């Protein structure tokens, strides 16, 4: 967006020496076929386990029984003959 | 009044910060606690024939 100087104008570009025209043109680089080499193993001996863990520990229980329940020799009360 | 029951292992600890320690120095801890591993369903009787 330059302003044209009317007192000192200039013309378009003139030819100048050039950079040997084939040396600015590249070759198209020619890929050969390739292979991810080797026979891959199916599994890996991992350093960490792959499953979930638990944040807190919960107390577990198992039921037990008591035993054969016996009789008893109670201390027996007195007879309510109007004193009680 | 507030018993320690802490649901992970090292969550509550007891600290001693000593200032002079001899060779065969140790702490002899003694605890007192409640625990429960079993459940206690009701029992059986005889009923002699």
């Amino acid at each position: 967006m330059a302003l044209i100087n009317p007192q000192f104008p200039y013309a378009g570009p003139v030819p100048i020496p050039g950079p040997a025209p084939t040396e600015t043109m590249p070759l198209l680089n020619y890929r050969v076929e390739g292979r991810i080499a080797g026979i891959q193993q199916a599994r890996q001996f991992m350093p960490f386990l792959q499953g979930p863990h638990r944040e807190v520990a919960e107390q577990t229980y198992y039921a037990i029984g008591t035993g054969i329940q016996m009789g008893q020799t109670f201390n027996q009360p007195l007879i309510n003959t109007q004193e009680g | 009044d507030k018993p320690i029951y802490t649901l992970q292992y090292g969550n509550v600890g007891f600290v001693v910060n000593p200032k002079t320690v001899n060779q065969n120095a140790r702490l002899l801890m003694g605890y007192e606690y409640f625990t429960s591993r079993t459940e206690l369903v009701n029992a059986g009787t005889i009923s002699t024939t």
